């Protein structure tokens, strides 16, 4: 039926894979004949059937009973179609887990398409708490810094000086041009809208992170003058705002008069806030008085 | 069931083939009511107070639920936009919605 051109019995077979694969223990037959649910869906395109199958697929799955050693080319061929529905989040969990591909098989494909992808999925980690410590999953590899796209992690790792991303733009083209390493930069690029999403997405995704970096400072940089410095229109930095209202800026001021802004200066509670601050200051400055005080007069005992 | 707010049982029962030979100039203002609600739109529910005006000026006591629901969406709207602002223009904020300032102050100010 596949070579039939009809794929009308795509919800008959996958219809009768459910209860072909309930009421009953199989361990081997059953990875065998996951495949096909999304073997036609390719041809069919349903996210909704997508959303019945990941969900019926990875039930209970983790490594053991289980080899083909084709195992994980079909892990491939899970969730690419899960990138392909979902947009990035998909696969922050996917692409962590292709790190035993390399201890599977020969490595020197794996620094093209496995420590291309071991980058991208913590670009698309989220900002509160699994970018944080998912960057250390990566970090300490000796392949690590055998990328010269290791510097662009250090470069998204932490304290991001506003940075021009024209530079960034020889890096992704001889990124594209290159086949040394990472070569499916073609394939990040590979649909005509997705690499479009992607990098529109990952501009968006940095200049929306860099953001959340200065505003860990009060220094106040002024966004009048920083879209002066960014060379982009305040309008898209008003759709910026638009990503930060849902990115949770609710914690700001704003102004009719100026455009200048401040993520600070609450109402500040003095019996809650200038509380804290002089509680701290008082008593670390009593303390730390205290300690070398006594300590600096062990050291003169010494001298005699 | 508009009221309480799932407009996709709404396509769901004018998507049912049994009520779908009682359609008529009736529900397609419900299906405007509908599209406006699932799109979170407000100018669009006043063009479906506009041209439906003329099912919806026979329209029962429950004008004033579908007023409600229109002025709740405008309550979603202002607490929307508002919210991130301390001080901030009434016509870069009216903008967004493309509306007047003087009902929206009154219903602000209300």
């Amino acid at each position: 039926k596949e070579q039939n051109g009809d794929v009308k019995e795509a919800a008959s077979i996958l219809q009768e894979l459910q209860v072909e694969t309930y009421g009953s223990m199989e361990k081997k037959e059953r990875v065998e004949f996951i495949l096909e649910q999304m073997r036609l869906c390719l041809a069919v395109k349903d996210y909704i059937r997508t959303q019945i199958i990941s969900k019926k697929i990875n039930t209970k799955f983790f490594q053991e009973e289980n080899t083909e050693k084709l195992k994980l080319k079909y892990y491939n061929l899970m969730i690419q179609l899960d990138q392909h529905e979902g947009s990035y989040l998909s696969i922050c969990k996917h692409y962590r887990a292709i790190y035993d591909t390399p201890c599977i098989q020969a490595e020197s494909e794996k620094w093209q398409q496995a420590l291309k992808s071991v980058v991208l999925y913590v670009i698309l980690a989220p900002f509160d708490n699994e970018q944080s410590d998912l960057v250390h999953r990566i970090s300490g590899d000796k392949k690590l810094e055998e990328i010269p796209k290791y510097k662009d992690l250090l470069k998204l790792f932490t304290t991001m000086e506003l940075m021009r991303w024209s530079t960034l733009v020889e890096d992704y083209g001889m990124e594209l041009r290159k086949g040394s390493l990472e070569s499916p930069a073609t394939d990040v690029f590979g649909s005509t809208e997705e690499g479009e999403k992607r990098w529109k997405d990952l501009k968006n995704r940095v200049v929306e992170h860099n953001i959340r970096i200065m505003a860990k400072y009060y220094t106040r940089i002024t966004m009048k003058r920083m879209a002066q410095l960014l060379d982009l229109s305040v309008d898209e930095s008003e759709a910026f705002l638009s990503n930060l209202v849902v990115n949770k800026t609710i914690f700001a001021k704003v102004d009719r008069l100026a455009g200048i802004i401040n993520f600070q200066r609450p109402k500040d509670p003095n019996n809650l806030l200038n509380d804290w601050s002089q509680k701290l200051n008082s008593l670390m400055s009593l303390v730390n008085k205290t300690t070398h005080l006594i300590a600096k007069e062990e050291m003169i005992h010494n001298l005699q | 069931k508009i009221m309480l707010n799932t407009p996709e049982d709404v396509q769901a029962l004018v998507s049912g083939k049994l009520a779908l030979r009682y359609a008529g100039r009736q529900t397609e203002a419900l299906k405007c009511v509908a599209q406006a609600s699932k799109n979170r739109s407000l100018a669009d529910f006043e063009k479906a107070l506009t041209d439906y005006r003329a099912e919806l000026r026979d329209d029962p006591i429950i004008s004033t639920h579908l007023a409600k629901l229109y002025d709740n969406l405008l309550e979603q709207n202002l607490i929307r936009v508002i919210e991130p602002f301390s001080r901030v223009q009434i016509e870069h904020i009216s903008s967004l919605i493309k509306l007047s300032k003087a009902d929206v102050e009154r219903k602000l100010s209300q």
